[PDB]
DNA sequence: TTTTTT
C-alpha cells in the first residue's frame, strides 16, 4: 500500500493503477526462477508501449512498497526501461507534487533512497525531481517528519555535489530553498547540527557559482538578508557590499542583483503544493467577504505554530509576485490580493515576523522600474494602505511610516536608487489608475500629523 | 515617554529570536526595528 | 442535485458538499456516537447527522461525497442522513465554493 | 455492513 488512508477517504486513483501494475509484474514473476522471471518481463515489455508502462510502474511501485526487493527491481527497472526511465520520473513527480501528504513512511524513505539511485545513475531529469522534492520540504514547520526530509535531501545534494554542479537551475533551487530553511533550524542540538551542514551548503555553492544564484534575482538578497547574523553569511555579506568581484567578475555590485526581478519558480518553490493550491484557490474563486473559513482552514493548517512565523513572508512574496489575477478577476467581486495581504498581517504575532513582512511587501518598490517589474507586484501595498484607512487606520500608518524610513535606511549607499525606486512605484500606479490620487491618502485628516508632515517633506509632489 | 529603551528592547529580543539584520528607528508607528541591509 | 433541492422524505440523495461545521458529540443509546456536521454547497447550507466512525474522521473543509443519502425532520429541523447502501466519501479538501446562507435545516 | 437510526 502506498498512502495513508482512513475508512473515511475515497479509493485513490493513482494508487489503484500503480497497484495494478504491481500486481502485473509479480503475476510474470511469481514462484520461477530469476533466469525465467526476468525473461518474461523482458518479453512482455515487447508487447508495446501500454506494457512496457506497466512494468515500469510495476517495479517502481515494488521499489516503493517493498524494500527487501528494492534493489533488485531498481536492477530489472534500469535493464526492461526503453526510455531512460522517463515515465517513472514522471509518477515520481506526480507523487510528490499531489499524494506526498498521504504517501506512507516506509514509502517515503523508499522514494528518497530511489532518487538517491537515479542520481547516482546520472537519469535525465533527476535533478528536476530533485527540485520537486525539495518543494515538499515545508517552510515554518520543524516537525520530524520535515526535518527528515530537509536533512535527507541535504545529503543526497551534499555526497553529489559534482553532480548538482551539472544544474545551473538545481543550483539556484537548491540555494533559495535551504537559505530559507535555515532560518527555522534552531532552538535544538538537532536543529543547530542540520543548521550548520545547510549553512555550509549554500555558501560553498554561493562562493563556488555566484553567477547561478544570481538568476534568482532580488529575493535572494532578502534571504541573505534574513540570515546576515550567521557568522558565515556575515562574513559573506562582507564581500556582498565590500569585494562583490571575489565572487565573480561579472558580479561587480549588489545594485545588478537589487534590480533583476525574481522569477515566479523561485517564488514559487517556497509554498508546498497544497498550501498553493489553497491560496491560487482563494485569490481565483472566493467572493470577497466570504474569505473567513478559508482562512481559519488556513491558519489552522500551516499558521498556528510559533515555528510557523516565518511563512507569512513567502506567503507575501508569492501573493505578490506569482498571483496576477487575470483583468476578469480583478474586475470582479473575487477576494482581492490586498485582503489577503492584510490578513497575513494581522497573523503576525512577533515585530520581527511583521517587519520583515512589511519588507517583504514592499520589496518590489525599492528599486522598481516599469520596463523591468510589473505593476502588479506593487499593487498590494498601496492598495492594503488605501483600503485599510478607515478599517483599520494603524495598518495604513504603519505601512506609509515603514515606506519612508526604508529608503533611507535599507542600504545608504543605495539611498538615491531607492527614493527613485519608491517614487516610480507611486507614480506608475497613478498613471495606471491602481489609484488615481495619492494626495487623500497622504494627506489623510485620519492620519497622525507627525505623519503627514513625513510624507509631504520626503513626497511633495503627491500631496 | 522612553522611545531609546524601547527602541534597544525591542532590537534586543529581535537578536534573540532572529538572524536577519535589523537596526533601530524612533517611530511612534510600530516600525522600532527596520529589516535592512548589513553595515 | 444540490442542497436547496433537499426535502424531508427524500431519498436516493446524491450530492457533494463542504464541511463548514462539526458540533459536539453525544452519546447513547448503544454506545454510538452522533454529531451534526453543518455542510454546504453554493445553493446554501444543510445539517448532517454522522455516526460513530466518519463522525471522528470528519474534518472541517473536507470536501464529501454522499451517495444515497436521505432527508427527514429532526426536532424541527431539516436533516441529512447517510441511507441503506450510501456511504460518505471525502474525495477533497477547501476548494469548493459554497454559501452559508439560506440554511435549509431552519425551523 | 447503522442508515423512513438518536
Amino acid at each position: 500500500r502506498l498512502l495513508l488512508s482512513t475508512s473515511l477517504d475515497a479509493k485513490d486513483e493513482l494508487e489503484e493503477r500503480l497497484e495494478r501494475c504491481m500486481s502485473i509484474v509479480t503475476s510474470m514473476t511469481a514462484g520461477v526462477s530469476e533466469r525465467e522471471a526476468n525473461d518474461a518481463l523482458n518479453a512482455y515489455v515487447c508487447k508495446g508501449l501500454p506494457q512496457h508502462e506497466e512494468i515500469c510502474l510495476g517495479l517502481f511501485t515494488l521499489i516503493l512498497t517493498e524494500p527487501a526487493q528494492a534493489q533488485k527491481c531498481y536492477r530489472d527497472l534500469a535493464l526492461v526501461s526503453r526510455d531512460g526511465m522517463n515515465i517513472v520520473l514522471n509518477k515520481i513527480n506526480q507523487i510528490l507534487m499531489e499524494k506526498y501528504l498521504k504517501l506512507q513512511d516506509t514509502c517515503r524513505t523508499q522514494l528518497v533512497w530511489l532518487v538517491r539511485e537515479l542520481v547516482k545513475s546520472g537519469v535525465l531529469g533527476a535533478d528536476g525531481v530533485c527540485m520537486t522534492f525539495m518543494k515538499q520540504i515545508a517552510g515554518g514547520d520543524v516537525t520530524a517528519k520535515n526535518i527528515w526530509l530537509a536533512e535527507s535531501v541535504l545529503d543526497i545534494l551534499t555526497e553529489q555535489r559534482e553532480w548538482v554542479l551539472k544544474s545551473s537551475i538545481l543550483i539556484a533551487m537548491a540555494v533559495y530553498t535551504y537559505l530559507r530553511l535555515i532560518v527555522d533550524h534552531h532552538g535544538t542540538a538537532q536543529l543547530q547540527a542540520l543548521r550548520q551542514k545547510e549553512v555550509d551548503f549554500c555558501i560553498s555553492l554561493l562562493r563556488e557559482r555566484f553567477m547561478e544564484c544570481l538568476m534568482i534575482g532580488r529575493d535572494l538578497v532578502r534571504l541573505l538578508q534574513n540570515v546576515a547574523r550567521i557568522p558565515e553569511f556575515e562574513l559573506l555579506w562582507k564581500d556582498i557590499i565590500h569585494n562583490p568581484q571575489a565572487l565573480s567578475p561579472q558580479f561587480t555590485g549588489i545594485l545588478q542583483l537589487l534590480q533583476s526581478r525574481t522569477s515566479r519558480k523561485f517564488l514559487a518553490c517556497r509554498l508546498t503544493p497544497d498550501m498553493e493550491t489553497k491560496l491560487l484557490f482563494m485569490t481565483s474563486r472566493v467572493r470577497f467577504g466570504q474569505q473567513k473559513r478559508y482562512q481559519d482552514w488556513f491558519q489552522r493548517q500551516y499558521l498556528s505554530t510559533p515555528d510557523s512565523q516565518s511563512l507569512r513572508c513567502d506567503l507575501i512574496r508569492y501573493i505578490c509576485g506569482v498571483v496576477h489575477p487575470s483583468n476578469e478577476v480583478l474586475s470582479s467581486d473575487i477576494l482581492p490580493r490586498w485582503a489577503i495581504i492584510g490578513w497575513l498581517l494581522t497573523t503576525c504575532t512577533s515585530n520581527v515576523a511583521a517587519s520583515n513582512a512589511k519588507l517583504a511587501l514592499f520589496y518590489d518598490w525599492l528599486f522598481f522600474s516599469p520596463d523591468k517589474d510589473s505593476i502588479m507586484n506593487i499593487e498590494p501595498a498601496i492598495l492594503v494602505m488605501h483600503h485599510s484607512m478607515k478599517p483599520h487606520p494603524a495598518i495604513t500608518a504603519t505601512l506609509l511610516d515603514f515606506m519612508c524610513r526604508i529608503i533611507p535606511n535599507f542600504y545608504p549607499p543605495l539611498e538615491g536608487h531607492v527614493r527613485q525606486g519608491v517614487f516610480s512605484s507611486l507614480n506608475h500606479i497613478v498613471e495606471k489608475r491602481v489609484l488615481a490620487h495619492l494626495a487623500p491618502l497622504f494627506d489623510n485628516p485620519k492620519l497622525d500629523k507627525e505623519l503627514r508632515a513625513m510624507l509631504r517633506e520626503k513626497f511633495p509632489e503627491f500631496c | 515617554q522612553h522611545i531609546a529603551a524601547q527602541q534597544k528592547a525591542a532590537l534586543q529580543h529581535a537578536h534573540a529570536h532572529s538572524s536577519g539584520y535589523f537596526i533601530t528607528q524612533d517611530s511612534a508607528f510600530g516600525n522600532l526595528i527596520l529589516p535592512v541591509l548589513p553595515r | 442535485t444540490f442542497v436547496k433541492d433537499i426535502k424531508p422524505g427524500l431519498k436516493n440523495l446524491n450530492l457533494i458538499f463542504i464541511v463548514l461545521e462539526t458540533g459536539r458529540v453525544t452519546k447513547t443509546k448503544d454506545g454510538h456516537e452522533v454529531r451534526t456536521c453543518k455542510v454546504a454547497d453554493k445553493t446554501g447550507s444543510i445539517n448532517i447527522s454522522v455516526w460513530d466512525d466518519v463522525g471522528n474522521l470528519i474534518q472541517p473543509g473536507d470536501i464529501i461525497r454522499l451517495t444515497k443519502g436521505y432527508a427527514s425532520v429532526f426536532k424541527g429541523c431539516l436533516t441529512l442522513y447517510t441511507g441503506r447502501g450510501g456511504d460518505l466519501q471525502k474525495i477533497g479538501e477547501f476548494c469548493m465554493v459554497y454559501s452559508e446562507v439560506p440554511n435549509f435545516s431552519e425551523p
